[PDB]
RNA sequence: ACCCACUCCCGACCCGGGGAGGUAGUGACGAAAAAUAACAAUACAGGACUCUUUCGAGGCCCUGUAAUUGGAAUGAGUCCACUUUAAAUCCUUUAACGAGGAUCCAUUGGAGGGCAAGUCUGGUGCCAGCAGCCGCGGUAAUUCCAGCUCCAAUAGCGUAUAUUAAAGUUGCUGCAGUUAAAAAGCUCGUAGUUGGAUCUUGGGAGCGGCCGUCCCCUGCUCGGCGCCGGCCCGAAGCGUUUACUUUGAAAAAA
RNA sequence: GUUUUCGGAACUGAGGCCAUGAUUAAGAGGGACGGCCGGGGGCAUUCGUAUUGCGCCGCUAGAGGUGAAAUUCUUGGACCGGCGCAAGACGGACCAGAGCGAAAGCAUUUGCCAAGAAUGUUUUCAUUAAUCAAGAACGAAAGUCGGAGGUUCGAAGACGAUCAGAUACCGUCGUAGUUCCGACCAUAAACGAUGCCGACCGGCGAUGCGGCGGCGUUAUUCCCAUGACCCGCCGGGCAGCUUCCGGGAAACCAAAGUCUUUGGGUUCCGGGGGGAGUAUGGUUGCAAAGCUGAAACUUAAAGGAAUUGACGGAAGGGCACCACC
């Protein structure tokens, strides 16, 4: 602190309340902004529907084709490509499904060799795509 | 300006000590200074001192040990409960061992360890060790 | 440190510690009492009054000769004037500060030290007021300034 | 050097010294009994007079205001007072 | 779903009524305890000892592993009865059954580094995919897809997101500002914030072995330890004003 | 039937009594005083070459310009040489790690005008102070509006070269502008990339201002006292060197130290890189623009200091008939 004065309670309580704004994690947060323009309108999870299957060509340096879904999200109508895990889970998803979507891991932010596409596919159809992969539960068609 | 005029005397013997001076003018002088040297005497970290009188404010000279690691002000002179006065002592001195913080009560300007046993707390001026 | 300069000169006056009057000092605490009122009644500031002494009869500091202080003389008398020394020179200044700048628009260096003098001036006029030597309704206005000599 | 004597300063060492930062305040001036040849009575100046102090039953004018020290008139004599 | 039996409430009311409330049902939100084996005889192996250069001998002593074998166990379940309770349930108690692949079968995630644990084998060949980050994948892949193996937590374990610590990366404690982000071009200036020194000390009373712990260093209307109008003292009321510190009152439970 | 003492409260006259009442004068601050000091500022005055233009006189064919040329000027006499005249810029050398100023800034002479730090002070006031949302003054250059002037230089533009191109670097012209006056504008790597005030903690020799002291030499010579040197000290300033004070990531810093042994006061301000000083709203401006100022989105780095190497159309040294002489 920079005004160590007795009676200086309100200048370094309004300094750090004024300067808690130049902090990102803050800024995000304590504003509508990042909790209006999130496509998941700041939930957790989010069911919907599939509308095309998508190649996303992998980063600079590796390079595979990363296998996500072009979703039309159910509470919002908002537009969302979506990744699926593990090798050979796109055969899982016919088009025009309702799949239950998560993030990827970094709180919104683009993970990995995947460009701009921040979310997993988690079940499919209301069937777990980890059930579906172990082939534990079978797809009900 | 001159404002905390026990700073000015608490860094000027922390400055001399440091360069391991035998004795050091504080050349602004008060009451609230000469209690606390007497308190850093009785526990024998600074020698035996002297104030000058001139017809203003004193100028004081301190007989040096090579006892004192460092004396301090804490400025603003915070209001220290005796509830309050362990955590003073836990992120203020280097030990439970040694070590005393100085803190004017109204029974006078004294170490933490008095301030205890005559059960009054006050307004912490310093601490030395 | 200055007021208005970065100057951090050191050239103070200095006195003695022995606050006892000297032994060759013959004038007592009222013919000084009474050179004093004699220079006040010729026209001269305590500052004036203070120099004037030391230098031509040998008198050091009035108080020190005397128990009181030379305006504090003049005070009590009624020989003291009715706006302090210090303040009327600010104004004296000011005034002739801003003579010289009503003809001398150019000289903004003139303007940058009279805002200077200005502040100098409403600095010293609180002081005052806080001390009750001015009146509350007193305030140094520039247009009113010049009668004020 | 970390030892000194700074309650004792040699009178070399406090002369030296600027009159403020002496270990007690003590002034670089004095009273002259300044006495011209011309007149009788010996006058009290100051050192540092920074006026023109005159002789009272005009004889003179005896010094003359400089920087420091002011200029005794030549012919004056000078007797530093001190109590 | 069952019930006013508990808790209380309402009424003219010891008597009626109460989806308030209670009791079951669903319930891996979460919390507590806590099975999934223990013990011996053997093959074996490592470690005490007489002894031997080495081998080897003995096992009086240990300790560990083999779908080796052997009985003794006790509850998951099944289930009469009592108990429980408004009536039941669950729990507790307790006849009888109830275990060798104890198939009465423990998962969940991992095994390049961070980060505990394979440079094993088969497949793929910058593909498929993994990968919080750095990275792995183009023909000896420690990272993908599987097999064996090993690790971690364990009736739980993974994932997404908010949030706390880690963050001394919001800094009052406690950050930074020459060059990494950062000091207004410069100065004046009002509220804001901060503000020099200085105003009581010596001893009286008493104890322990020169030093320690105590009582005292304001004054003027009403009565009790007493006295020849007042002396000592008890109880009111005025007594620079605040912050501060210490004590006291008071401050719902959960 | 009363006015009184008595209690009790207001208005008010004299005396005594109080030891009758004012702490000190900050290595805080203001103000006065003194002799200085400075490219400090303003107004005026004055000078100096030089440049360009003009006139006159002389003699001659080139001159300019460039790495090389060309454009341009030029027998209607250019360039050059001599005397003048006019205008407008600018103040060389002296000129410094020198001074002054809040910063921007400030250099011919002389005068006037107010101003200012520093030192000197046994002068005065006596906490008047430090820093600062609001508000305010000044604020390089460019740029804007209305005048005046237009020497040089020269954004745009016209050419002439170079070039693959060359709307550029080079060259010749050249409008706005550069200059002055009044009004804006308020920004610069406006930099010490370092807020201001205060305290303390090393050494050294310099320099600038003031003061104080000390052998000697020189001038006003006729002593003084003042200048000029000389040798010290003190304060204040711009600096420099040096040191394991200490700090720091280091480079480096007597401050950027006196910080985990963390608290002298206070203002502004930063929070990974981009997006972006952008959009938007307000506000100031005639305009150009300035002040305040996001988000989505994107990203694993961007960056600082130092080390080693490679590299250079940098500097120096060295070798070799696979280099030269």
């Amino acid at each position: 602190g920079k005004c160590r004065g007795l009676r200086t309670a309100r200048k370094l309580r309004s300094h750090r309340r004024d300067q808690k704004w130049h902090d990102k994690q803050y800024k995000k947060a304590h504003l509508g902004t990042a909790l209006k323009a999130n496509p998941f309108g700041g939930a957790s999870h989010a069911k919907g529907i599939v509308l095309e299957k998508v190649g996303v060509e992998a980063k600079q340096p590796n390079s595979a084709i990363r296998k996500c879904v072009r979703v039309q999200l159910i509470k919002n109508g908002k537009k969302i490509t979506a990744f699926v895990p593990n090798d050979g889970c796109l055969n899982f998803i016919e088009e025009n499904d309702e799949v239950l979507v998560a993030g990827f891991g970094r709180k919104g932010h683009a993970v990995g060799d995947i460009p701009g596409v921040r979310f997993k596919v988690v079940k499919v159809a209301n069937v777990s795509l980890l059930a579906l992969y172990k082939g534990k539960k079978e797809r009900p068609r | 300006v001159r404002m905390n005029v026990l700073a000015d005397a608490l860094k000027s013997i922390n400055n001399a000590e440091k360069r391991g001076k035998r004795q050091v003018l504080i050349r602004p002088c008060s009451k609230v200074i000469v209690r606390f040297l007497t308190v850093m005497m009785k526990h024998g970290y600074i020698g035996e001192f002297e104030i000058i009188d001139d017809h203003r404010a004193g100028k004081i000279v301190v007989n040096l040990t090579g006892r004192l690691n460092k004396c301090g002000v804490i400025s603003p002179r915070f209001d220290v409960q005796l509830k309050d006065l362990e955590k003073w002592q836990n992120n203020l001195l280097p030990s439970r061992q040694f070590g005393f913080i100085v803190l004017t009560t109204s029974a006078g300007i004294m170490d933490h360890e008095e301030a205890r046993r005559k059960h009054t707390g006050g307004k912490i001026l310093g601490f030395f060790f | 440190g200055r007021m208005h300069a970065p100057g951090k000169g050191l050239s103070q006056s200095a006195l003695p510690y022995r606050r006892s009057v000297p032994t060759w000092l013959k004038l007592t605490s009222d013919d000084v009492k009474e050179q004093i009122y004699k220079l006040a009644k010729k026209g001269l500031t305590p500052s004036q009054i203070g120099v004037i002494l030391r230098d031509s009869h040998g008198v050091a500091q009035v108080r020190f000769v005397t128990g009181n202080k030379i305006l504090r003389i003049l005070k009590s008398k009624g020989l003291a004037p009715d706006l302090p020394e210090d303040l009327y020179h600010l104004i004296k200044k000011a005034v002739a500060v801003r003579k010289h700048l009503e003809r001398n628009r150019k000289d903004k260096d003139a303007k940058f030290r009279l805002i200077l003098i200005e502040s100098r001036i409403h600095r010293l006029a609180r002081y005052y007021k806080t001390k009750r030597v001015l009146p509350p309704n007193w305030k140094y206005e520039s247009s009113t300034a010049s009668a004020l000599v | 050097p970390l030892a000194k004597d700074l309650l004792h300063p040699s009178p070399e060492e406090e002369k030296r010294k600027h009159k403020k930062k002496r270990l007690v305040q003590s002034p670089n001036s004095y009273f002259m009994d300044v006495k011209c040849p011309g007149c009788y009575k010996i006058t009290t100046v100051f050192s540092h007079a920074q006026t023109v102090v005159l002789c009272v039953g005009c004889s003179t004018v005896l010094c003359q205001p400089t920087g420091g020290k002011a200029r005794l008139t030549e012919g004056c004599s000078f007797r530093r007072k001190q109590h």
